RNA sequence: GAGGUAAAGCGAAUGAUUAGAAGUCUUGGGCUUAACUUAUUCUCAAACUUUAAAUAUGUAAGAAGUCCUUGUUGCUUAAUUGAACGUGGACAAUUGAAUGAAGAGCUUUUAGUGGGCCAUUUUUGGUAAGCAGAACUGGCGAUGCGGGAUGA
RNA sequence: CCUAAGGGGGACUCAUGGAGAACAGAAAUCUCCAGUAGAACAAAAGGGUAAAAGUCCCCUUGAUUUUGAUUUUCAGUGUGAA
RNA sequence: GGUUGCGGCCAUAUCUAGCAGAAAGCACCGUUCCCCGUUCGAUCAACCGUAGUUAAGCUGCUAAGAGCAAUACCGAGUAGUGUAGUGGGAGACCAUACGCGAAACUAUUGUGCUGCAAUCU
RNA sequence: GCGGGGUGGAGCAGCCUGGUAGCUCGUCGGGCUCAUAACCCGAAGGUCGUCGGUUCAAAUCCGGCCCCCGCAACCA
């Protein structure tokens, strides 16, 4: 038909990735893993450092960060809680050229997580990944290919979708 | 210029000649060919050198590049 | 000091052709070799197993043995005042059928067909090949082709 | 600030992969190891079971390789199963078993190995390789080719494997990828496999979804409701299909509503034509004229 | 069939290298010195290269060959499929290019030698050398004779 | 020098650059896009390799036993290696 | 003629930017009890073919397109090279005789061919 | 043809064997003396000559260069 109004072009969340980069290991990384495990309802995975920097107090192949990827209704629920904590306030800078965006939260306790001195306060990073139907063609094993240009996501359409669906402001 | 090159010759070993070229400056075109290209709008200045028209490639880009070109 | 290792001097001979790297096209593995076939040896640099020595690169020989993944090829090598029969085991990636042989078999078939034709027809055919003979006489018309005179040209400079 | 990467030198020196590799369809590493034959076995071909799963069909072709291209010995499709009494779930594990059985029976019928090498009629799910008969032909030997599809225990490709092996073909395999294998205790749970052969998992789903969400059952199993096939009625469907396949495995093509001439005539109306040189030159000249 | 040297090339990869022009200041000193990007421009490579000779180089041009039929086997094939070697039958002097051939093939035994040098071409070190070191060929050594007056 | 850096199987794709994400900045971690290899493959250099020969994961000991054939160096002896 | 499965050669097939695609196929697409795999049913596994769509994949068409391929009174019998002379030139080098013979450049053209099996408005 | 060195201001260790730069003097602050010196309580100061490579990690291992010190250079 060659139409941009087609039901298969509608944008939606592919995934949300929760990122806490505590710069070290020990009880802090364990606590951050626990807070991600509570917020997501999913076990998070540690990430190692790729090399050694003495300014950062960091060592190669030493556990520092922890992250969990979330998709489905859980992703959008955590997204709207995060945007509440941001008070629905994002900037055009937050939106990437390909069509994703994210922001930063200084405290999980702002999202409605019951404060525990066992865990404490941890800043967190949100990043949503947008997409349309048929993104499987770049992910599958057999006959993998690329997505056509008009089907690709981009900054402007994603800002439009965000402003419409979430009824927020994108302060240019 | 011939005298300047004549003096510089004495600084070299062996034998050298001073030749007046039929061509326009450092271009690979005869003087008449350079004039014929110039009058058809197929050359633009690139600083000390120039650029020539190619009848190959993106038509719209070539036409922007040489607005004076007289298609014949 | 001097260096005379097994693959010395093979910097270019064992390189792959330009934009011809990577996987071997499967026609190489589907060819069938029999004892007595004539094959050309060409080392493939991507197959390090069953390789020829650099001496046998570009040589042509007789297949004398056929194994799971390779053939044995007989080569004659000059050592001093005589040839030595050499026997090389080559994986089939380094071997290829020789084309002149298939042409010669074509000629044998054609020659038998012609001799059978002449036999059944009552005449005799001469079947030896011949080198190019001098041309015979000929008459050349000038209709639309008047001879045109050419002269040597003067010297000119194009600087 | 950074160099433009898509230069003409990048394109000039680019080596394109094999055409079927860049469509993401052939793994040439696996194809080399599958196809290459012992050189002392001169012209005797190796045979492959190609098993391919589309969204709506199952393909099983017995194929031997040649210089000018692969040659199909026999083929069987899951869309042939309506002729044998299976109408729905044509990408099941059970339909996969049925296709394997069908291609095995068709191959043996074409090769004359019917009276000998009947297969396994009393299907119980026991791991069994076809064994040769004494003073007689060896079983037709084929090698499973799954292409790009990942090997997992309980995957449908091995259902086609099991069907072909039970049809009487000799296909070497181990039972540790059938549905029912226990890794911790390395034995095959033959009852679970025989359940999968006769559609039992689908029937279990029918029972559970009827007892839990009859609306979801209404949507998912609509075809079964329209034919009024209940979960108790599925094992007989697959058993009767096995009997019908074993009774007559000959190939019957779908009778063509048009001949090749009509088919070619109708589609050519929707093929665009290439512009000739005169026409591209005219377009170029007019585009120059309009540009002023 | 094989080859990567001569030549060639570098607005083609790697490496080297002269000059402007237009953009980006987001990237650093002070209207812009510099970086960067884009299209150009001058010049190169024994240990660079897409291309790529000439000379030299491997193999074949049948009787131990081709064709038809069917024998052996413990090897091979799903197989009566093959593989190798055969029985029997068909093709005879154009037996399947040229030129030549004081004939071909086989064996034993033992001498001297194991300092070389020169010329054309290719070529390395060196300012070079009647210098030192390689390649192919022809020579001198081992050789007189006519010529270069004389001269390995 | 290596119990894997040997053997088999699987899954994945590297250097680099662009655009994004609290602390976090040129270098910490996450996301997407481009990316013919510009990475990696113990150690010199050359060759080779991309659903791999690279990285990660699983299982292992064929780095085993018996003596023959062959290639390079070559006298077609030995040794080493294949 | 379209399409799919398996291919051969492996860019005339690749790449960039637009457009179009009837039927069938392919595809995206829905779901998680079961075999199975994940931080994540995204990939992988299974189930339904039922609820939707040609948006993307895929196919074809377009571009004085990039790349690739091919051809030539293109350059050029030029560079180079085998053989020869008691040829020329102080020499570097050069011509001639009997032979072979490039690459760059220039111009024009082309943009997959095809085997087996099945299937289709 | 060589062999040894270059490290706070000065003279010296740590190098052999990669994970924290140590000693004496000197410098700075305060005290004690009328002031000085001695003495007493505290603090700064060398990315290891430079340019690179190897390494998870370099003063340390390797290469090139600069400055310093000396050894040897015989038979006619
Ligand atoms: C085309 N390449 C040529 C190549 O053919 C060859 O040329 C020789 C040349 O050198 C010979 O000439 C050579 O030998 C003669 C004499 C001793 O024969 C001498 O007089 C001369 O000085 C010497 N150059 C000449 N007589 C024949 C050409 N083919 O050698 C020179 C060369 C340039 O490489």
């Amino acid at each position: 038909s060659d139409k941009s109004q087609n039901v298969m072009r509608e944008l939606r969340i592919e995934k949300l990735v929760l990122n806490i980069c505590v710069g070290e290991s020990g009880d802090r990384l364990t606590r951050a893993a626990k807070v991600l495990e509570q917020l997501s309802g999913q076990t998070p995975v540690q990430s190692k450092a790729r090399y050694t920097v003495r300014t950062f107090g960091i060592r190669r192949n030493e556990k520092i960060a922890v992250h969990v990827t979330v998709r489905g209704p859980k992703a959008e629920e955590i997204l709207e809680r995060g945007l509440k904590v941001k008070e629905y306030q994002l900037r055009s800078k937050n939106f990437s050229a390909t069509g994703n965006f994210g922001f930063g939260i200084d405290e999980h306790i702002d999202l409605g997580i019951k404060y525990d001195p066992s865990i404490g306060i941890y800043g967190m990073d949100f990043y949503v990944v947008m997409g349309r139907a048929g993104a499987r063609v770049t992910r599958r094993k057999r006959a993998r290919s690329t997505i056509g240009n008009s089907h690709k996501t981009n900054k402007e359409d994603t800002i439009q979708w965000f402003k419409t669906r979430y009824d927020a402001e994108v302060l240019d | 210029v011939i005298e300047g090159l004549r003096r510089a010759r004495y600084k070299f070993p062996g034998q050298q000649k001073i030749i007046i070229s039929k061509k326009w400056g450092f271009t690979p075109l005869n003087r008449d060919e350079y004039i014929a290209k110039k009058t058809n709008g197929e050359v633009i200045d690139d600083g000390a050198y120039v650029k020539f028209l190619s009848r190959k490639g993106n038509l719209e880009a070539n036409l922007q590049q040489f607005p004076n070109y007289q298609y014949s | 000091g001097k260096s005379r290792g097994y693959r010395s001097g093979t910097r270019y001979a064992f390189q792959r052709d330009f934009k011809k790297h990577g996987a071997i096209p499967l026609s190489t593995y589907l060819k069938v070799y029999k004892v007595g076939d004539i094959v050309d040896i060409k080392a493939n640099g991507s197959i390090q197993k069953g390789m020829p020595h650099k001496y046998y690169h570009g040589k042509t020989g007789i297949v004398y043995n056929v194994t799971k993944s390779s053939v044995g090829v007989i080569i004659n090598k000059v050592v001093g005042n005589r040839y030595i029969e050499k026997r090389v085991n080559l994986r089939v990636e380094h071997v290829k059928h020789s084309a002149c042989r298939q042409e010669f078999l074509n000629r044998v078939k054609s020659n038998a067909a012609k001799k059978r034709e002449a036999k059944a027809n009552g005449e005799t055919v001469y079947l030896k090949r011949q080198a190019a003979k001098p041309r015979g006489s000929r008459i050349i018309s000038t209709e639309g082709n008047i001879p045109q005179t050419l002269a040597p040209v003067a010297y000119e400079t194009f600087i | 600030m950074q160099k433009e990467f898509r230069t003409s030198a990048y394109h000039s020196r680019f080596q394109t992969p094999f055409r079927r590799r860049q469509e993401g369809k052939t793994d040439y590493y696996q194809r080399k190891r599958l196809v290459t034959q012992h050189k002392a076995k001169y012209n005797s071909p190796k045979y492959r079971l190609v098993v391919r799963f589309t969204n709506k069909d199952i393909i099983a072709q017995i194929v031997s390789a040649h210089i000018t291209g692969d040659v199909v010995f026999t083929a069987a499709y899951a869309h042939e199963l309506p002729r044998y009494g299976i109408k729905y779930g044509l990408t099941n594990w059970s339909a996969a078993y049925a296709v394997g059985l069908l291609v095995a029976r068709r191959a043996l019928q074409k090769l004359g190995l019917d009276e000998t090498y009947t297969g396994v009629e009393e299907v119980e799910g026991e791991f069994e390789l076809t064994e040769a008969v004494e003073d007689g032909p060896r079983p037709f030997k084929v090698f499973l080719d799954i292409g790009l599809q990942r090997t997992t225990t309980g995957a449908r490709v091995f259902g086609v494997l099991k069907g072909a092996s039970d049809g009487g073909l000799y296909v070497p395999h181990s039972p540790n990828r059938f549905p029912g294998w226990d890794i911790e205790a390395e034995e095959l749970d033959a009852e679970l496999l025989r359940k999968y052969i006769f559609g039992g998992h689908v029937a279990e789903y029918m029972e559970e979804l009827l007892d839990d969400d009859e609306e979801k059952y209404k949507s998912i199993f609509k075809n079964y409701i329209e034919e009024e096939i209940e979960s108790e009625d599925v094992e007989e469907i697959y058993a009767n299909a096995h009997e019908a396949i074993r009774a007559d495995p000959s190939f019957k093509p779908t009778e063509k509503k048009f001949t090749k001439e009509q088919y070619k005539a109708e589609s050519k109306k929707y093929r665009q034509q290439k512009l000739t040189r005169a026409e591209r030159q005219a377009k170029v000249a007019k585009k120059i004229a309009e540009f002023k």
